[PDB]
């Protein structure tokens, strides 16, 4: 049946911070998106 | 910051918004 919820803004995550820490990748990626727009 | 004029609330809050920013 039907329901009503409070809106979750996204899934809690966190950035492991530390004054001597870093994050650098190893593998790239290519990802196509879209953007539809009017002209007339 | 009646006569049939209704004011509504928004979808997002003054609170949630303040939560988005924090992120
Ligand atoms: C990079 O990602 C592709 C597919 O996502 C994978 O096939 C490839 O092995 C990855 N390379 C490394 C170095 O992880």
């Amino acid at each position: 049946s039907i329901i009503a919820y409070t809106m979750s803004l996204g899934a809690e995550n966190s950035v492991a911070y530390s004054n001597n820490s870093i994050a650098i990748p190893t593998n790239f990626t290519i990802s196509v998106t879209t953007e539809i727009l009017p002209v007339s | 910051l009646f006569n049939g004029l209704t004011v509504l609330p928004p979808l997002l809050t003054d609170e949630m918004i303040a939560q988005y920013t924090s992120a």
